[PDB]
């Protein structure tokens, strides 16, 4: 495994290694936000590394245009499930990262709001939430 | 301690507790399964001022690296 | 109710800040902010 | 889930525990 995760030395300064290595995100994403608000220097570095589609990029690392890649885990790791000879590899298992959750968004005040989280609270609470991943999620190996 | 004296067998218990118990005692081993993948939260009155701030402060320590920090100090510590 | 929850309905405990099991029952008579932890349930053997 | 979007909206409970991650061959 090469990369630890965010504080890797690598992304102080791609001249600090040998080979200048390249990792972009989606534009215009919400990840984008993110890496602006915590390291304005790596918006800086990700600029001459901005790609346009998913898949494009997912074409760049295999094809290898591009070095690393930073996206959301759970699609990322959909991708990775299904992909034929698994050359692309995921790092870690959201430990160094955001580990925050999905939501549907509302209208402010929205009296729906304690119907909506019993449901879901017990789709979770029951075991249907679990079926669904099996449905929709393939964890090979 | 019962199951330390191998009185016990099976216990069913959270998943970063037993983590940290077995990095305390290598003697001590869990399953591979992962199951009810659910979250903590903090037991609160019924509806009051000290209900949005208070999930909001949870937001935005979630969002930066204090709970990185916070599991370097108990839960990502081993032996 | 008893426990923590006894000690909270009663107006005794005005938080509970435990590693509190977010659940349809409890959450019918509390309130919760969003989850700090992502965990499960696992086995202990020797 | 973030800051701006929760000023302008209200979210639910979350479902799906995920994060965001490198990609790398």
């Amino acid at each position: 495994d090469q990369v630890t995760g965010l504080s890797d030395k690598k992304f102080q300064r791609p001249h600090d290694y040998s080979p200048p290595f390249r990792f972009g995100t989606v534009p215009n994403g919400s990840t984008e936000r993110n890496i602006r608000n915590n390291y304005p220097y790596m918006h800086q570095y990700m600029t001459k590394f901005n790609q346009r589609g998913v898949e494009d990029a997912l074409v760049s690392l295999k094809t290898g245009k591009l070095d690393a890649f930073i996206y959301d885990a759970a699609v990322l790791n959909y991708k990775a499930g299904r992909d034929e000879g698994c050359k692309l590899v995921t790092i870690g298992s959201g430990y160094i990262f955001a580990t925050t959750g999905y939501g549907i968004a509302l209208q402010k005040g929205s009296p729906w709001k304690r119907q909506i989280d019993l449901a879901l609270l017990q789709f979770v609470g029951d075991g249907e939430m679990e079926e669904l991943e099996t449905l929709w999620l393939t964890g090979i190996c | 301690q019962a199951v330390r004296d191998n009185k016990l067998h099976a216990f069913i218990w959270d998943s970063a507790v037993l983590e940290f118990e077995a990095s305390q005692k290598c003697d001590l081993v869990t399953t591979g399964e992962l199951f009810f993948r659910s979250g903590f939260g903090i037991g609160m009155r019924k509806d009051s001022p000290w209900k949005q701030n208070v999930s909001l402060s949870i937001l935005k320590s979630h969002e930066n690296g204090f709970m990185e920090d916070l599991d370097k100090t108990w839960v990502r510590y081993q032996e | 109710w008893n426990g923590m929850m006894g000690e909270l309905l009663s107006g005794q405990a005005d938080m509970i800040v435990a590693p509190l099991t977010i659940n349809n029952e409890r959450a019918q008579y509390i309130e919760f902010s969003k989850p700090f932890k992502y965990q499960g349930l696992t086995i202990l053997v020797k | 889930i973030n800051e701006e979007r929760s000023e302008v909206v209200d979210f639910s409970v979350p479902f799906v525990e995920t994060g965001i991650s490198v990609m790398v061959s």
